RNA sequence: GAGUACGGUAGAGGGUGGUGGAAUUUCCUGUGUAGCGGUGAAAUGCGUAGAUAUAGGAAGGAACACCAGUGGCGAAGGCGACCACCUGGACUGAUACUGACACUGAGGUGCGAAAGCGUGGGGAGCAAACAGGAUUAGAUACCCUGGUAGUCCACGCCGUAAACGAUGUCGACUAGCCGUUGGGAUCGAUCUUAGUGGCGCAGCUAACGCGAUAAGUCGACCGCCUGGGGAGUACGGCCGCAAGGUUAAAACUCAAAUGAAUUGACGGGGGCCCGCACAAGCGGUGGAGCAUGUGGUUUAAUUCGAAGCAACGCGAAGA
């Protein structure tokens, strides 16, 4: 999450450009997870429910 | 409404001016089918706007629209614990019949002799810009940009 | 009365869900001037959307001009609207920025956050 | 069948020490000036005694981002930073060895999340109790601002959980298909082994569903059930420092309680669609005077009937 302007490009270019770095970076994710405590139960809860809908995704692409 | 199925109804019959303009004010004039009560109320007040000054009664009634006619209005929506006004720009139709609507609800209560009088002294008050519904458009357009954070 | 002159500066844009702080300082982070959504007079929930951020990054670009400040570099910290907006607005107050960062502290396991809000 | 000796693998299995990096909070200092914080909106609270923000330094405690996965290990509870030391089991291949040495298990013994208790340390974050601010008819709550025991460590006690796969342990058989974890072979493919998942034929089931990780077909042993309340309660016994745990009834009362599924209705559930339903407009009612119907009251009688929308200029198109 960090990006240079170089060579004179326009300051939007720049711009979308820092976008893209921070949603690969998954800022944003990162502080909206530790905004509460989670409880264990609902973490595992939650990678449960998680890994049933990527096997039923994965599964119907066949 | 949902439907979307009623188009828009034509009617341009102004009888000694040739303008649009005139005839839909003269609709908006008009109270209970009195056409011709209407025509004799705006011919007398473009007559006295004549005779008071050298000015010509249609430019001074279409400067005098232009001078009135709000650029962007307020819209409220709700969002559960608050309604935010949200500002939107009048369509280019919108703003001639909201002129004409506050024209003739103002005169109605200048408080003057006549009718025809009142909106002689309406329209020559818009024309310099100082009457009450230059009040109302300014108090408008400041409640719109006051609100110009929610925009979109 | 005193005066003083600096170049290539650094902008700190402080984001969050309530409020926005933009602070320019020079190099050695020492501030020259500051602005917030509070006090370009939103108060509420206006306080918190990218409009007000706009405003604060240009009114503390305007007051920071005094100094010079051709250059800029941008720090970026925080979760809330206005993210961008304060970006966007302080190259139109007329500067030329040199990068963007963003300097979001992350725990790596650290304290535990506050309990979840039954709403 | 069950075990032993020999190479080799995988692992948040356990215990004792040491060390990292990110972040929070407090303290000190420089820049700088009027807001910060919070909410559905606010307010309490923090700031011109200089806050928030930004930069440099220090202390201290706790939890280990990414890897991370229907992944792994453990009898279960459970176990995620890195390194060293001590240590248990599992899987895997060949050869040799002992020769039924096995399974289960009333009593009994031991391990057992969190909260809790005793003694002694520690104190960042969070947070029962508690205080203030809102909301409300009230609000001993949800929301906001703070905050103590506790959460952490050493030793000891407690012995309970929706301690769940709501499915006791051990052994033998019964079509297949697609993943994944730790190994072997044969020529990316085939075979096979111990785990971990999704479908599915038989068969089973009240149905839902299970289906080689059976709830199928069979053996060995143990625990438990006999309508709903009273009640996992009372009394006694044994454990505990205490909270309490465990074993465990009776009178009385009811004629049901219950599981799975079907049709409808409903929802401050979801997805489409419509209607003067909203939104954009015009004219009214509610105030005055009168007309008229109704309620109530009065009267010898004020004759019956119509009563949310779907009664009241209605039966009555004529007291
Ligand atoms: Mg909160
Ligand atoms: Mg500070
Ligand atoms: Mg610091
Ligand atoms: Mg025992
Ligand atoms: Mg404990
Ligand atoms: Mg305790
Ligand atoms: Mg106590
Ligand atoms: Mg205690
Ligand atoms: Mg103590
Ligand atoms: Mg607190
Ligand atoms: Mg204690
Ligand atoms: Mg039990
Ligand atoms: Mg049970
Ligand atoms: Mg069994
Ligand atoms: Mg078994
Ligand atoms: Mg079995
Ligand atoms: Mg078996
Ligand atoms: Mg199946
Ligand atoms: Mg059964
Ligand atoms: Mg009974
Ligand atoms: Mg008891
Ligand atoms: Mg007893
Ligand atoms: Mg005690
Ligand atoms: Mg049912
Ligand atoms: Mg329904
Ligand atoms: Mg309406
Ligand atoms: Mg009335
Ligand atoms: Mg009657
Ligand atoms: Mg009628």
């Amino acid at each position: 999450p960090a990006v240079k302007v170089k060579e004179n490009e326009p300051f939007d270019v720049a711009l979308r450009r820092f976008k893209r770095s921070c949603e690969k970076a998954g800022v944003l994710a990162e502080v909206r997870s530790r905004e509460f405590y989670e409880k264990p139960t609902a973490e595992r809860k939650r990678k449960a429910a998680a890994a049933v809908k990527r096997h039923a995704k994965k599964v119907q692409r066949e | 409404p949902r439907r979307r199925v009623a188009a828009k109804r034509e009617v341009l019959a102004d009888p000694k001016y040739g303008s649009q303009i005139l005839a839909k004010f003269m609709n908006h004039v008009m109270e209970s089918g009195k056409k011709a009560v209407a025509e004799r109320i705006v011919y007398g007040a473009l007559d006295k706007v004549k005779e008071r000054g050298k000015a010509d009664p249609l430019e001074t009634f279409e400067k005098a629209l232009d001078a009135i006619a709000p650029l962007v209005e307020v819209k409220s929506r709700r969002v559960g614990g608050a309604t935010y006004q949200v500002p939107v720009e009048v369509r280019p139709s919108r703003r001639n019949a909201l002129a004409m609507r506050w024209l003739v609800d103002f005169a109605r209560k200048r408080g003057e002799k006549s009718m025809a009088l009142r909106l002689a002294g309406e329209l020559l008050d818009a024309a310099e810009g100082k009457g009450a519904a230059v009040k109302k458009r300014e108090d408008v357009h400041r409640m719109a940009e006051a609100n110009k954070a929610f925009s979109h | 009365k005193v005066k003083k002159t600096v170049v290539d500066g650094i902008a700190h844009i402080h984001a969050s869900f309530n409020n926005t702080i933009v602070t320019i300082t020079d190099r050695q982070g020492n501030a020259l001037s500051w602005a917030t959504s509070g006090g370009s007079g939103f108060r509420g929930s206006r306080k918190s959307t990218p409009f007000a951020a706009q405003v604060a990054a240009e009114r503390a670009g305007q007051a920071a001009l005094e100094y010079g400040l051709k250059n800029l570099d941008v720090n970026v910290k925080g979760p809330g609207p206005g993210r961008e907006s304060a970006v966007r607005a302080l190259n139109a107050c007329g500067y030329k920025i040199a990068s963007i960062t963003d300097v979001t502290p992350i725990p790596h396991n650290g304290c535990r956050p506050p309990k979840k809000r039954r709403v």
